[PDB]
């Protein structure tokens, strides 16, 4: 009756209260979204990639590692090393290969490789966001725009270095490029010089390494016995990499390679060291 | 007498090819962090050596 | 015939030993661009079929070479000049994946033809066996694309630009196992994958570099936070 | 009020700027309630 | 003439790179706005 009515009414007034005060004190997920592109000697393509995000009050905002999920790889546009080298031949001359060229000469013709690196960038933002606008529901959007989203342009063993200026100049070109998008979409694409930069073969294989295990569920926190973690030997197009018992005694020439001095993997995750090698030799091309 | 060594700071923005090494004094535990960080060419050779 | 198509650019391109060590590659970093990677006195390319030979000829090139290009020592690389030197003095007991397109095609095309057992156990004599007798096929001129015709009745399949070259990579997979099995220490077990399976059954990512730039950014709970949340993109704002 | 550099006052006598600073002088602190977590924490 | 032409090209390309390279370098100011609401007995 009159006491069944009284008791239920502050009931829902009382749960009421503990629902909002638990909103205040509790961690909050939002859904991210990651960009990495796969810059090498045949292609340039783009990588989509989907975290979530946690929101702890007075911690911050922090990517759950294990929910780092690839949704789809974009199609194989023309790689850097094609972009420069018709740079090359259109500035300088088709004798470039064999005549010497002048480096200081092509300092002119900045804005003329600026121009080069804006076709292929509008071709990989219109292939990124085709794969968010396709992949993604309504409620996953906005999310992942008012977040922003972080991209990774790397440039992997094949990509020759020029021993000049050239390389240097299109990857700070290319980041203004990423920094500076279509506002249409919505998608807020953003680099900086860490994120942004070339990758030598070793270090394609230490991050090939860190992939192999983080999917194994290998790579994490808790230590099993130094963590317990498999081996890789991936045979490339450009170049090969062999990354792989317990205290044994290593020659002075050899140096062993420590992912936590190195500043790619934490000191809270249990400490890794591998012999990493990369041959130029051993790739397919 | 048994080995010469030459060890002077790099220069500012070297070039640095992948074949060569820069040794720095903090992260080979030589230094203390609060001193300011110092990378040198660090080199002994002994064929250089007086004897 | 182009310079830039040409498979020997990336080799060219890059050649205090370091000349001495070009030169008795056959890459003479004096000669011009033209003749460097232009095989002197040569026109006609005819193939043998013999897998034991090219393992042998894989192993004293490109394996085990006596003369090794330089293979610096970066702050990633450990410091060895080639594979033979690795498993000699730095083998572990750790269990190996081995991965790559053309490296796992070499595995299903004799698992595919039955010279190569379901089980994927991965014996370097079990892989020469089936290799042997694959390799040393023969190839006849077709209606509908030139066809391998593989000896005493095994099978056949169609000859593209990825299934010619395909009998190297197995002599390089023969070679490689040789020096595992050779060193102190041996792997706990040998598996070839393309994608690994989560807990959901289907794989979260694919395998190379790609999640491995994405952790040693995000890891750093600090450091991410800076550049990727207190920064963000409002930082390219004028 | 006080004036500041320019001879005009920057903001009114009270409480109210010690709230502010009390809050932002933290750096890190700040940066994670206002700048890591922001107004994105409050979204399903 | 042509050294007065080239030397000024290649000077307008190489501070293009340099306004580029500082950028991503050099610290960025954003307005931020702040709400303080003064709540007491009379209003």
């Amino acid at each position: 009756g009159v006491d069944a009515d009284t008791e239920k009414r502050i009931n829902v007034g009382k749960t009421h209260l503990q629902t909002l005060r638990n909103l205040e004190t509790r961690c909050h997920d939002s859904l991210q979204a990651l960009v990495v592109i796969d810059a090498g000697s045949s292609s340039t393509r783009t990588n989509v990639f989907l975290a979530k995000t946690r929101s702890c009050p007075n911690k911050g905002r922090s990517i759950d590692p294990d929910s780092i999920q690839l949704i789809r790889e974009g199609k194989r546009f023309t790689g850097l090393r094609v972009v420069l080298e018709e740079w090359l031949d259109t500035y300088a001359g088709k004798d470039w290969e064999s005549r010497p060229v002048d480096a200081r000469l092509l300092f002119q013709y900045v804005p003329q490789m600026h121009e080069g690196a804006k076709k292929l960038m509008q071709l990989l933002e219109e292939d990124t966001v085709a794969i968010l606008d396709s992949q993604l529901n309504e409620e996953q959007k906005v999310q992942v725009k008012a977040l922003g989203i972080p991209v990774m342009l790397c440039s992997t063993a094949g990509v020759r270095d020029f021993h000049e200026w050239y390389r240097d100049a299109l990857f700070v070109l290319l980041r203004h490029l990423i920094n500076n998008p279509s506002p249409a979409h919505g998608y807020k694409f953003f680099t900086n010089p860490f994120w942004t930069r070339p990758i030598t073969g070793a270090e394609e294989g230490l991050f090939a390494f860190i992939t192999l295990n983080h999917l194994s569920r290998r790579l994490g926190e808790d230590p099993a016995r130094r963590n317990d973690l498999a081996g890789v030997v991936e045979v490339g197009g450009a170049s090969a990499q062999i990354v792989f018992q317990e205290g044994t005694v290593l020659p002075s020439s050899v140096r062993a390679v420590n992912l936590q001095r190195e500043r790619l993997l934490p000191e809270r995750y249990p400490s890794a060291d591998v012999v990493s090698v990369s041959f130029m030799q051993l790739g397919m091309a | 007498g048994a080995s010469a060594q030459i060890v002077f700071p790099l220069q500012e923005g070297t070039v640095l090819p992948s074949s060569v090494r820069a040794v720095n004094l903090q992260r080979e535990r030589l230094l203390p962090e609060r001193y300011p960080s110092a990378d040198v060419v660090s080199v002994s050779f002994m064929q250089l050596g007086m004897a | 015939e182009d310079v830039r198509k040409n498979r020997l650019k990336p080799l060219a391109t890059y050649c205090v030993t370091n000349e001495m060590q070009c030169r008795e590659n056959s890459i003479d970093p004096t000669k011009p661009l033209a003749e460097r990677m232009k095989i002197e006195n040569c026109s006609i390319i005819e193939g043998t079929g013999n897998f034991d030979k090219c393992v042998s000829q894989v192993e004293s090139i490109l394996v085990a070479p006596k003369l090794p290009l330089p293979a610096n020592i970066e702050a990633a690389s450990s410091g060895f000049e080639s594979v033979d030197q690795v498993f000699r003095f730095a083998s572990s007991t750790a269990p190996m994946f081995i991965t790559g397109r053309e490296m796992l095609a070499s595995i299903d095309t004799l698992k595919d033809h039955r010279l190569l057992r379901s089980d994927f156990s991965g014996d370097v004599e079990e892989l020469a066996e089936a290799a042997r007798e694959f390799c040393s096929s023969e190839v006849i001129i077709r209606t509908d694309g030139p066809v391998i015709q593989l000896p005493n009745a095994r099978g056949e399949q169609k000859l593209n630009s990825l299934n010619f070259d395909l009998c190297k990579t197995m002599a390089l997979t023969v070679s490689l196992l040789r020096h595992m099995a050779a060193g102190e220490n041996q792997p706990s077990f040998i598996k070839w994958e393309k994608s690994i399976a989560g807990p959901d059954g289907k794989p979260l990512a694919d395998l190379g570099w790609q999640v491995g730039v994405i952790l040693h950014h995000v890891l750093f709970t600090e450091e991410w936070g800076r550049t990727a949340y207190e920064a963000g993109y409002s930082h390219n704002l004028e």
